């Protein structure tokens, strides 16, 4: 009943940032932690526990 | 009555107002990953029927598997040994979980009861510790927060927060119209997402108890959901052979992963450790690897002889475990 | 090279494997049947959630799930390897009949049940006879094709029954048979049966039409049928 | 010696083809997870027996037919090893036929009766019986009393014809043929009844197709095995025309019997759906 239109009100008040800032943040996080991703770049077989 | 349309249009144009540029125009400069090859290091056998769920441990050493015989099996990822084989009461289960402390396991299915099993006992055997009997529909997935709380999603268009010692639920989320099929937590352990059968997704609050944001953009059923490592995005998969990436603060979609040669559906979705690789389990008897930032295929993990229903990446990024309906598990590295 | 703890774990693994091997033989020698129906159909008394019975030293397992709602498109994917689906329908209630037919259309055309056969049980026929003998029956109102219907000569009427009861029974049988032969091509079939409230021969019927399906499948796998 | 050289050439061709096909089948089974069923174990046993015939029996048969002088037991050894593998193949065919009969005529109890352990035991007993049957001549059923002509290596100069007729043919070959014929007649009748039920001109076409498919299996076995054992009975029962018979008539007969090793994979394995699916997947992936 009135609960749906009541609930939509707080969804209306949320402020939104630009898409560019979020994309830049995603880019920065992905590029920063690229040295500790064994799946993206393989590790030497000496330290690999699966062999 | 008629105010809902005006509010929805206001939301629609408010979202469009903030859209500046797409991810493609910003990612057209980074170097592509290339091609990724993966091989099966270990093959795990011992089940008789289809495998429905799997969850890695916190130490990247142990994992638990659930099948249609009503039997949970705890393996060892290195030596391919078996530690525990717990038989269940109801043979129809469709979920499993592993406690973050390595002391408890969770299970549920069509029997509408959530079962908690204790592992580190003083007698060497496994016994039922607690049973939760509040829901009015079949359970879909349950996840742990600590050794005293659990979050469950069932088929009665509701989600529930429980307290193990007290035994009764403390908070219920009732904002959906169709039965929920998947949910995922967040690293900060304060918000969690849910995807239901009404072609929509929602973000909830653990302590507020009310919904905050809703997302739409799919045309059919939403099967599996995941969460980004940083905490500001999540990925969704649907039966349209479509994955979609949803950002948290802009309240919009960012990218869509799809192809013209894929007709079947999607059963499981997972991320990598750095957030660069997105693994998807399709219904054409093989999985797929996507680059989350460029929308380009990187490889195919085609080694199964039936439907793929499981997927998971360790906490250290070492290997990825895949289950299927032929009672076998595979570990790729 | 191998420490004591590793061998201790290996012994436990061997014990677990032995137990699983013991359980496999029991699991592999049981035929599973899925029971479906609606409320006020008498599914409770045919042979509340699970039932185990054996006939001629052959085991069976019957599952009856009813804690869900009208929509069942989700959890029906699990039962893609059951031997047969038992469907129980009522014949006394005339107005709540077309809906039942629609329910059957949902099962026969589901994408996950292409190679699963259906055994049909028309129940509550003693009530049907009492309702059709009395003047309260108005079949032409609910179904206006029944007035011009004719008794099939291929039928096997039970001696001592009025022709009206035979017509009423066989019209309802043919209504489901039309849907049964409307679609499907050599993958699954329908077996109609007439069942009363206190019948005792259901197990033998299930045994026979369960043997037939397995024989047909085995004949098909060698490309003879 | 043109005919003798031609016989050896065709024997070598047959052996090479048999080993190639049966090794292909065995490798296909070994590397497929979905093909590890109790039914396929008998097919693997048949393929292994055919490999053994192709690689070992054919050179031994050529060496026996060459006709050089050596000792007695050394020459009997080759004949015994020739006999054992063929007997094992004969038994494997009967095992497969019995498996199909159980699969069709008793469908509800098929799974409770046929399992991995029982299949392994059946294979073990079947292979032990072949060794027992082939090693009978070493017990004393020989011809050293005459010692033929230190002895010229011919099959007829070591193993007597009474052993070939009374013990081998009437004791280890004919009853399997009768059992397979009866089993396949019963299967055909069962198939025809269900065809009649399901139908209610195409029905007769399907019945004819099923009859042909079932009859070819027995026809191949009979055509491959009967001519070889007919000549021994002709020679033993009446010696008049047996003494003066064409020399080549035997050789082709022997060849025909070895042909059964190269036809078995096509009839039993390649026709099955699972094998075709596995072959297609392997070809596409690699
Ligand atoms: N008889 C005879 C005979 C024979 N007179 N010569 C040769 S070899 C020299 C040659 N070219 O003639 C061979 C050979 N090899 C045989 C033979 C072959 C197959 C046999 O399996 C019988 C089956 C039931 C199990 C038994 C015997």
């Amino acid at each position: 009943a009135r609960k749906l239109v009541e609930q939509l009100k707080m969804e209306a008040n949320i402020d939104r940032i630009k898409v560019s800032k979020a994309a830049a943040d995603l880019m920065a996080y992905c590029e920063a932690h690229a040295k500790e991703d064994p799946l993206l770049t393989p590790v030497p077989a000496s330290e690999n526990p699966f062999r | 009555r008629q105010e809902a349309e005006q509010l929805k249009n206001q939301i629609r144009d408010a979202r469009k107002a903030c859209a500046d540029a797409t991810l493609s125009q910003i990612t057209n400069n980074i170097d592509p990953v290339g091609r990724i090859q993966m091989r099966t290091r270990r093959t795990l056998r011992g089940h008789l029927a289809k495998i429905y769920a799997m969850h890695w441990g916190t130490d990247s050493r142990l994992l638990v598997s659930a099948s249609q015989d009503g039997k949970l099996i705890i393996w060892d990822s290195y030596t391919t040994n078996k530690v525990h084989a717990i038989p269940l009461r109801s043979s129809w289960v469709m979920t499993c979980a592993y406690a973050p402390s390595g002391n408890y396991v969770a299970c549920g299915g069509l029997d509408n009861i959530c079962s908690i099993y204790n592992l580190k006992t003083r007698e060497g055997n496994v016994r039922v510790s607690r049973e939760l009997a509040g829901h009015t529909g079949y359970l879909s997935c349950c996840r742990f927060l600590d050794d005293n709380q659990i979050v469950t999603s069932s088929g009665d268009t509701t989600c529930a927060l429980w307290d193990i010692e007290t035994g009764q639920q403390t908070t219920t989320f009732t904002g959906h119209t169709g039965d929920v099929m998947s949910l995922s937590l967040a690293p900060d352990t304060r918000l969690f997402v849910s995807g239901a059968c009404d072609a929509s997704a929602k973000l909830w609050d653990v302590r507020e108890g009310m919904c905050r944001q809703t997302f739409t953009g799919h045309e059919s059923d939403i099967n599996a959901i995941c969460f980004f490592p940083n905490g500001n995005a999540f990925a969704t998969g649907s039966d349209d052979a479509t994955c979609r990436l949803f950002d948290l603060r802009a309240d919009q979609e960012l990218m869509t992963y799809s192809h013209d040669n894929i007709i079947c559906g999607i059963t499981s979705v997972s991320f990598s450790k750095s957030g660069r690789l997105l693994l998807a389990g399709y219904d054409d008897f093989n999985c797929n690897v996507w680059d989350a930032l460029k929308a380009d295929r990187a490889g195919v993990l085609a080694g199964h002889d039936n439907r793929v229903s499981c997927l998971g990446v360790t906490d250290d990024g070492m290997a990825v475990a895949t289950g299927s309906w032929d009672s076998f598990l595979k570990i790729w590295n | 090279t191998v420490s004591a703890e590793d061998k201790a774990a290996a012994e436990r693994s061997k014990m677990i494997e032995k137990q699983l091997q013991k359980d496999k033989q029991v699991y592999r020698a049981t035929h599973r049947l899925l029971l479906l129906g609606a409320d006020n159909s008498g599914k409770s008394t045919i042979v509340i959630f699970e039932t185990k019975f054996q006939v001629d030293k052959v085991n069976f397992h019957m599952f009856d799930v009813g804690g869900q709602r009208d929509e069942r498109r989700k959890w029906i994917q699990c039962f893609n390897d059951v031997t047969a689906i038992i469907f129980v329908v009522d014949s006394s209630d005339y107005n709540r009949l077309q809906e039942a037919l629609n329910d059957f259309k949902s099962i026969w055309n589901n994408r996950w049940l292409r190679t699963i056969s259906v055994i049909l049980f028309l129940n509550k026929q003693d009530l049907l006879a009492e309702k059709v003998l009395a003047g309260k029956s108005k079949i032409e109102d609910y179904f206006p094709e029944f007035a011009r219907y004719t008794t099939p000569e291929d039928a096997t009427p039970e001696p001592g029954e009025d022709p009206r009861v035979t017509r009423a029974k066989y019209f309802i049988r043919d209504e489901f048979l039309r849907i049964s032969t409307a679609s499907g091509d050599g993958r699954h079939y329908c077996y109609p049966h007439f069942t009363c409230a206190v019948d005792t021969e259901n197990a033998r019927r299930i045994f026979n039409d369960c043997r037939d399906i397995i024989q047909r499948m085995h004949l098909r796998q060698y490309e003879l049928l | 010696e043109t005919q003798d050289a031609l016989y050896v050439a065709l024997e070598l061709v047959i052996a090479a083809l048999s080993v190639a096909g049966n090794v292909l089948v065995c490798a296909a089974v070994g590397t497929a997870n979905t093909l590890q069923t109790p039914t396929n174990y008998f097919l693997v046993s048949l393929a292994a027996a055919d490999v053994a015939v192709g690689l070992f029996a054919i050179p031994f048969a050529i060496t026996i037919s060459l006709g050089f002088c050596t000792d007695f037991y050394g020459c009997l050894f080759l004949a015994c090893f020739v006999l054992v593998l063929t007997q094992s193949s004969i038994f494997s065919l009967l095992a497969v036929a019995v498996d199909r009969y159980l699969a069709i005529c008793v469908p509800l109890r098929y799974k409770s009766l046929v399992t991995g352990t029982r299949a392994r035991g059946v294979i073990a007993v079947l292979w032990v019986l072949a060794f027992g049957i082939g090693l009978t001549p070493f017990l004393g059923w020989n011809s050293k009393d005459s010692a033929t002509n230190l002895v010229k290596c011919l099959f007829e100069n070591v193993v007597p014809m009474s052993y070939m007729v009374y013990f081998n043919f009437f004791g280890c070959v004919l009853p399997p043929l009768l059992i397979m014929l009866v089993i396949y007649i019963k299967i055909f009748l069962v198939a025809c009844r269900q065809l009649q039920r399901t139908e209610l001109r195409t029905t007769l076409q399907r019945e004819i197709h099923a009859a042909k498919s079932l009859a070819m299996i027995v026809g191949i076995f009979a055509l491959c095995w009967l001519p070889v054992h007919a000549v021994n009975c002709v020679t033993l029962f009446q010696p008049a025309q047996g003494k003066n018979k064409p020399k080549w008539a035997m050789n082709m007969a022997i060849l025909l019997s070895h042909a059964n090793s190269v036809v078995n994979p096509i009839v039993y394995a390649y026709r099955n759906r699972d094998f075709r699916y596995t072959f297609h997947k392997i070809i596409s992936r690699y």
